[PDB]
């Protein structure tokens, strides 16, 4: 019936404070394929994230990245927010450089 | 490249 | 190596929000090429990949028809689903399809697919035989019976044998700097403490391509899947991918853990610890 998605919360390259990168949310394993997913700064939205062509993999599900360019700081905080049928409230998943 | 046509379930 | 071409459809009933969206995207090996998408502005197959944009403005204008007219067959076929599984026409669902060609290092086809689920169950599937189907249930028992009388295994075998491998073929060697490239991975473990007496072991794999790879921890040289934590392998953003896989060990015995990883960009699988 229904399947929830797996989300990571992950940079493109080792982050170094005040070097440019991407910040990635990968979200996967779901569906249907609506799903709403955000980028946090410091709590709020990033604008104009941009994602990747709908896919799916081998047993059907959805998958989709979710991607910003940001410059990581000692300071700034960065998350992923995600909704999705199979949830009550919107997910909050943290960024943390070693995962 | 994708085939001629798909099929009518 | 081995290659493989698939195109995957979406098809996405929206009561209330128009038609159904359609979109199609297609890939050789882990590098997506071509998308459709009846929801943009002017729907068209475009090029997502450098080594495809050579193909001329007539197989443009064929790919795009195509595409044009699977979107009203796969719109067709959400309405006949509604009916074989005595379903109201107020909710949304989703038909899929993948079909597409795996061919060996020689360029011969190694094994051809063409297979739909409908809500994310299987629905049906074209048997590797390429001449007869699978059916999950007997609503799709009826669509068998159809393309069973319309030869379309037949056509599908054509297809398979023929343009499937003709044109993966001219891909891999119009993106032979790319495709038949493998990136291995760069590797690291990574130590955290967790408390006066667990450590987080992390073994990182990263910036590797295609997307296929194994990665496992031992402990005296046994295997540790249960204790392991393994993430799904996950797309950096600049065609390669990620993973990483952590065990959680008492500490002082980090030298007593392996991480090993096997990845085809490897002439030989790795071994690597903690290095203080």
């Amino acid at each position: 019936i229904q399947r929830t998605p797996k989300i990571q919360v992950y940079s493109r390259h080792p982050a170094e404070n005040g070097k440019s990168n991407f910040l990635n949310c990968y979200v996967s394993g779901f569906h249907p394929s609506d799903i709403e997913v955000d980028l946090l700064k410091n709590g709020e939205r990033i604008e104009k994230v941009e994602h990747s062509d709908l896919s799916f993999s081998k047993d059907w599900s959805f998958y989709l990245l979710y991607y910003t360019e940001f410059t990581p700081t000692e300071k700034d905080e960065y998350a992923c927010r995600v909704n999705h049928v199979t949830l009550s409230q919107p997910k909050i998943v943290k960024w943390d450089r070693d995962m | 490249e994708e085939a001629g046509r798909a099929f009518s379930f | 190596g081995s290659h493989s071409m698939r195109y995957f459809y979406t098809a996405m009933s929206r009561p209330g929000r128009g038609e159904p969206r359609f979109i199609t995207v297609g890939y050789v090996d882990d590098t997506l090429f071509v998308r459709f998408d009846s929801d943009a502005t002017s729907p068209r197959k475009e090029p997502r990949a450098p080594w495809i944009e050579q193909e001329g403005p007539e197989y443009w204008d064929r790919e795009t028809q195509i595409s044009k007219t699977n979107t009203q067959t796969y719109r067709e076929n959400l309405r006949t689903a509604l009916r074989y599984y005595n379903q109201s026409e107020a909710g949304s669902h989703i038909i899929q399809r993948m079909y597409g060609c795996d061919v060996g290092p020689d360029g011969r086809l190694l094994r051809g697919y063409d297979q739909d689920a409908y809500d994310g169950k299987d629905y049906i599937a074209l048997n590797e035989d390429l001449s007869s189907w699978t059916a999950a249930d007997t609503a799709a028992q009826i669509t068998q019976r159809k393309w069973e009388a319309a030869r379309v295994a037949e056509q599908d075998r054509a297809y398979l044998e023929g343009l499937c491998v003709e044109s993966l073929r001219r891909y891999l060697e119009n993106g032979k700097e790319t495709l038949q490239r493998a990136d291995p991975p760069k590797t690291h473990v990574t130590h955290h403490p967790i408390s006066d007496h667990e450590v987080t072991l992390r073994c990182w794999a990263l910036g590797f391509y295609p997307a296929e790879i194994t990665l496992t921890w031992q402990r005296d040289g046994e295997d540790q899947t249960q204790d392991t934590e393994l993430v799904e392998t996950r797309p950096a953003g600049d065609r390669t991918f990620q993973k990483w896989a952590a065990v959680v060990v008492p500490s002082g015995e980090e030298q007593r853990y392996t991480c090993h990883v096997q990845h085809e960009g490897l002439p030989k699988p790795l071994t690597l610890r903690w290095e203080p």
